[PDB]
RNA sequence: UAUGCCAGCUGGUGGAUUGCUCGGCUCAGGCGCUGAUGAAGGACGUGCCAAGCUGCGAUAAGCUGUGGGGAGCCGCACGGAGGCGAAGAACCACAGAUUUCCGAAUGAGAAUCUCUAACAAUUGCUUCGCGCAAUGAGGAACCCCGAGAACUGAAACAUCUCAGUAUCGGGAGGAACAGAAAACGCAACGUGAUGUCGUUAGUAACCGCGAGUGAACGCGAUACAGCCCAAACCGAAGCCCUCACGGGCAAUGUGGUGUCAGGGCUACCUCUCAUCAGCCGACCGUCUUCACGAAGUCUCUUGGAAUAGAGCGUGAUACAGGGUGACAACCCCGUACUGAAGACCAGUACGCUGUGCGGUAGUGCCAGAGUAGCGGGGGUUGGAUAUCCCUCGCGAAUAACGCAGGCAUCGACUGCGAAGGCUAAACACAACCUGAGACCGAUAGUGAACAAGUAGUGUGAACGAACGCUGCAAAGUACCCUCAGAAGGGAGGCGAAAUAGAGCAUGAAAUCAGUUGGCGAUCGAGCGACAGGGCAUACAAGGUCCCUUGACGAAUGA
RNA sequence: UGUAUGGCAAGUCUAACCGGAGUAUCCGGGGAGGCACAGGGAAACCGACAUGGCCGCAGGGCUUGCCCGAGGGCCGCCGU
């Protein structure tokens, strides 16, 4: 039994007086009505903040952690098997919407990986290469100078 | 009030064994599990491997999941196991129901509760 | 597990493995949904004329003449809801959606888990159903499909000591309520569920509460009606081997 | 339809030549031997047998057929009115079986004892 | 005990309730234009007796033909009289005949009539003659082009919002509109006509930057289809009317060529299956209608009536639904199966006839102006500098040129050729047909199950109800008595039932007549709750209750 | 935007629509796209603890106060 079933009998269905339940003006005003006068609480404040760029000038990367990489390097049997070697571009999804595909370097890396990508953080080569390894930059990455 | 069958009834054979055998998990398990679906165990693979121990049960009281990395040979025990879950733990240690570590082990001796 | 072949003389013709799907655990409350779902999504919309009531230019006197501001028009009362021939206040309406959504793996395991309860003798007989075996569901070979007569269907069900149940289904309820002026006046038990694998029985349709369906699309409905599980099956040999990859 | 309101609709507001199906009567064991049929319409001079009312038993022919009221006048099939008068009772054919038929027409013989078609 | 209070009983009144559904409501599929060859609508007629409805039109509930159908019929509507039908009627399908007057209403006028040969009016062609043609008006909504509010919201209000909504003017169709890039701009080595659906997204954008408002490219689908002029170069090679003769058109250009895979011209290579015109012309499917179509009307009991119970038996590619004196697969119509026809798809697809695709080199021959674009003023849009449009003024180039790519200029790059035109299919609606329903079930559901847009109200625009049910069968009450009496009443007859007797199934409450129980003409008013007494009570569905005594015996307690 | 229940889970769900069929139900296909999987910054742009410390509930362990202590709590540290 719900409380809308439990309602006949009540008169007010919950509202209190039944001079409650008219207009809007129960509601102190219709919508957003006030949102700077009586209700003006919990509001984001008025006015203008920032810019926008033109949507077709805006890039946008397809980033993946070292930590997903080298917590499925036994699972991607599918990709090269070297002294393991693993070209990015083919692990991350949505990656043909994508401007390019970017490293990051959240996590802990406990193989030796051969990294091919478009971008590479700071942190991503620090715990790559400190590891025993090397970050290969591809053809399109070549955007850094 | 829950509305699968087989929930209700494990629910009942864990309150039966923390009843009749020396234990004080199973009536522990049955209590979070007699208790919303939002508060039940949602624990990845991770968790297990950096808080279990060998020779020592692990009782989730709600689900495995699979992300994260297991190499501990542990007895996992659980309400659910998600596919990825059991594969990944039966390579390493044992996926067990809760249902079977209940007749194996009725009195819940040297067992570890991870949520 | 194993399950008896028998030929169109009710004599033991070998035996296949049964397949995995049939030891899926019985969930009549997954069950139960995946029926309220296909139940309603066959349901019409309707709902009521939305002008009905409000075809009048009725005006209330406003106070004065000792009488309630009720809108009036050649002294009669019309289009407020407490007035007769007034509109309904919250009618149905055909804008409703009456459809209810069911998640692809929710609604597939309810048909595995149907097919599952199939196989246990003691639901099949706890569901109502009349017979005289052990061994459930009753599987017949391929030479089936190709039975044209009714009456040849009734004699393999009498050798088979399942024929008890369309004696349960020979019997009509007339139905109580005004369901009889829609068209709804009948309606009888639910009895033999037929699958086959190309098409359905022809010679089996007409039996008192049989369904006749195949392995490719058999649905929870016809398996488990109503959503009470364990449904006395018949299945062809190819029947029982599709119904396994579902 | 599966309607019943449009059931019942399409049999009292059938136009004459349809309303002929509603005046049928099943035939004895002789009758559907000899013709292949099962019913045949009641015409005016058949001889019938009442299967169901108050007069069920009695034999006698039939005097009237009313396609408008889709019903039948059979001869002693009677009811006695307030002043004496005899007044034949209507029946329905559906409560009534033919124990012989009057073949005067040709095209009723022609009809009855055709394979492809039926009367 | 008068007037009278409470409850009940018998009978009314009333029409709730229950059961029933010839009507509604909603969803789905199919289909879809009519009219000067006078529509739609309306008026008045039309029947043996005919007021309403329906039909019909002076040939008037109908005439003819073909096919179907069949022994009956003469509508709704069961009367009386009479008639028609085996010379094959009724009835149904298709086609045809007739088809008054008003009505776009068209010879002129007029409240449905009248006055003295009529396309009135406006047009095109033209034999310049109304000779040949066109337009007009209607249609449920859908569609396209114009005109365009306010209440309201913003808690006031002006921009904004309601909303390009309501409403108004004009117009087409069965669908409309759109449409083969002076496109897009995930900027690309990319896409490739147009609608529409899903999404993109409440994103970009607008906005007293308040309230609010609000796309697109792309993507996934549906369906797919591309073409014709103007000009260059030709220059009467042409077109329309007519049987012909003959006439009209046309150098202010008919016709050929050609249309950004630019084309033309000149010189060559090869070739066509493209395109355009034209002939033929479906399958399948879908929608509807139709033919055929299995098996009990056996026994006993109950009943007014078996379609009930018990017993025996049967069919099923048919156990959908309905009918029939009560619950019916087998009594009747149907239902499955099979087959037929019409309509739509569609004058489409396929096929065919004809034409002929294309490539190289040269050639500044051709390629749509108040346009592109700028400025003033407005509207509109998400369009912001960067929407679309109107108005006033100004105003270019000529492919060696021009426009676009979300501020302007110049250069580069990429895309694309405006100011000429056509175009199937996929989508909207629901008049019309058919189907369906966890919709309503006669104060509901349409206003309308009934005479329903009826009766009735208003000068008019307009407004607008209520009314469903005898019975299995009319067997719808003969005869007699009474009475002023075809009234009514009494007696009587029918039926299972008249307390089923005509607004006639059931028959609630308020309430009325009569009557039963209780109270009652010296007595006080929320009408009762709880206790306890009087009086009253057929059965049934409740069976307990009283007194001596005794046992038990809390708090309390002589 | 919560909550209860249920499926699946580092994922999850299909939309329009297509095929089938018992033809509005239903079976199969469809991941376009949405939300989640990293954040911070107006923007340019840059890009994180699969655990380092201490308390300690439940639960477990032991030789019965002592250990291990998920969740939780207090810190460190990391991205911008
Ligand atoms: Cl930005
Ligand atoms: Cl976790
Ligand atoms: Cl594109
Ligand atoms: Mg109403
Ligand atoms: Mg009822
Ligand atoms: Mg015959
Ligand atoms: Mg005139
Ligand atoms: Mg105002
Ligand atoms: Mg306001
Ligand atoms: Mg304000
Ligand atoms: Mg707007
Ligand atoms: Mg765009
Ligand atoms: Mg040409
Ligand atoms: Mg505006
Ligand atoms: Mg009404
Ligand atoms: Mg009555
Ligand atoms: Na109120
Ligand atoms: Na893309
Ligand atoms: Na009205
Ligand atoms: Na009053
Ligand atoms: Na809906
Ligand atoms: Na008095
Ligand atoms: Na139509
Ligand atoms: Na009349
Ligand atoms: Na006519
Ligand atoms: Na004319
Ligand atoms: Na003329
Ligand atoms: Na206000
Ligand atoms: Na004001
Ligand atoms: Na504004
Ligand atoms: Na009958
Ligand atoms: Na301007
Ligand atoms: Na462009
Ligand atoms: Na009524
Ligand atoms: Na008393
Ligand atoms: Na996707
Ligand atoms: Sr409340
Ligand atoms: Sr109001
Ligand atoms: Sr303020
Ligand atoms: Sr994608
Ligand atoms: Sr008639
Ligand atoms: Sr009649
Ligand atoms: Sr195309
Ligand atoms: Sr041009
Ligand atoms: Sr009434
Ligand atoms: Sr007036
Ligand atoms: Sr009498
Ligand atoms: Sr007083
Ligand atoms: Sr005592
Ligand atoms: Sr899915």
């Amino acid at each position: 039994t719900s409380k809308k079933k439990r309602q006949r009998g009540s008169r007010t269905h919950g509202g209190g007086s039944h001079k409650n339940r008219r207009g809007a003006g129960h509601r102190g005003g219709r919508g957003d009505a006030g949102r700077d006068k009586h209700e003006f609480h919990n509001h984001e404040p008025l006015g203008k903040s920032g810019f926008k760029r033109p949507q077709k000038v805006q890039e946008e990367a397809a980033t993946i952690d070292v930590r997903e990489i080298d917590e499925n390097v036994t699972l991607l049997a599918a990709d090269d098997v070297a002294e393991f070697r693993v070209d990015v571009r083919d692990v991350v999804e949505e990656a043909d919407d994508a401007d390019y595909v970017k490293v990051l370097g959240a996590g802990q890396v406990r193989h030796e990986l051969t990294l091919i990508a478009d971008d590479f953080s700071e942190g991503a080569r620090e715990k790559v290469e400190g590891a025993g390894g090397s970050v290969e930059l591809t053809d399109l990455g070549e955007e850094r100078q | 009030s829950k509305t699968n069958p087989r929930l209700s009834s494990l629910i009942a054979d864990l309150k039966s064994a923390a009843r009749s055998s020396g234990g004080a998990v199973w009536g522990d398990v049955a209590e979070r599990l007699e208790k919303p679906r939002r508060t039940h165990a949602e624990v990845n693979l991770g968790r297990i491997e950096r808080y279990a121990q060998e020779d020592e049960t692990v009782v989730v009281p709600g689900k495995v999941l699979g992300s994260g990395v297991l190499q501990k040979d542990v007895t996992v025990a659980a309400v659910d196991f998600s596919g990825t879950a059991e594969t990944k733990i039966d390579q390493v240690g044992e996926a067990v129901s809760l249902e079977q570590a209940i007749e194996n082990n009725p009195e819940g001796s040297h067992v570890r509760v991870i949520r | 597990m194993q399950a008896t072949i028998y030929d169109l003389d009710g004599n033991t013709d070998g035996e296949v493995d049964l397949p995995d799907v049939f030891e899926t655990p019985v969930r009549s409350d997954l069950i139960g949904k995946a029926v309220r779902a296909a139940q309603a999504n066959r349901k019409q919309d309707y709902g009521s004329d939305e002008y009905a009531g409000l075809r009048t230019p009725a005006e209330s006197f406003g106070s004065g003449r000792g009488q309630a501001h009720v809108p009036k028009q050649d002294g009669r009362a019309r289009r407020v809801p407490q007035a007769v021939k007034g509109r309904s206040a919250h009618p149905p309406k055909t804008e409703k959606d009456r459809s209810l959504d069911l998640n692809d793996k929710e609604r597939q395991l309810a048909v595995r888990s149907a097919l599952a309860a199939t196989a246990d003798a003691d639901l099949v007989a706890d569901r109502g159903h009349e017979f005289d075996r052990d061994e459930v569901p009753v599987v017949v070979s391929d030479d089936f499909e190709d039975l044209v007569k009714t009456q040849e269907v009734v004699s393999l069900l009498e050798a088979l000591d399942v024929h008890a149940d369309i004696d349960r289904a020979d019997e009509t309820k007339i139905k109580a309520g005004q369901g009889s002026a829609r068209g709804r006046k009948y309606r009888r038990p639910a009895s033999i569920l037929f699958v086959t694998s190309d098409e359905p029985s022809t010679a089996a349709r007409n039996l008192a509460g049989a369904d006749v369906a195949t392995a490719s699309e058999v649905n929870t409905e016809d398996l488990a009606p109503g959503g009470a599980p364990g449904r006395l099956t018949v299945f062809t040999e190819s029947a029982l081997a599709e119904v396994a990859e579902r | 339809s599966k309607q019943p309101d449009k059931q019942r609709k399409s049999q009292r507001r059938a136009p004459l030549h349809e309303r002929h199906k509603q005046v049928r009567a099943t035939l004895s064991a002789d009758l559907r031997e000899e013709y292949g049929q099962r019913n045949v319409r009641v015409n005016a001079g058949d001889t019938v047998e009442v299967l169901r009312g108050d007069f069920a038993g009695e034999e006698g022919e039939v005097i009237n057929v009313d396609l408008d009221k889709a019903v039948i006048h059979v001869e002693d099939v009677t009811l006695e009115k307030t002043d004496g008068e005899e007044v034949p009772r209507p029946l329905d054919t559906s409560n009534v079986r033919v124990t012989d038929l009057d073949l005067e027409d040709e095209k009723r013989e022609a009809r009855l004892e055709s394979e492809d078609d039926s009367a």
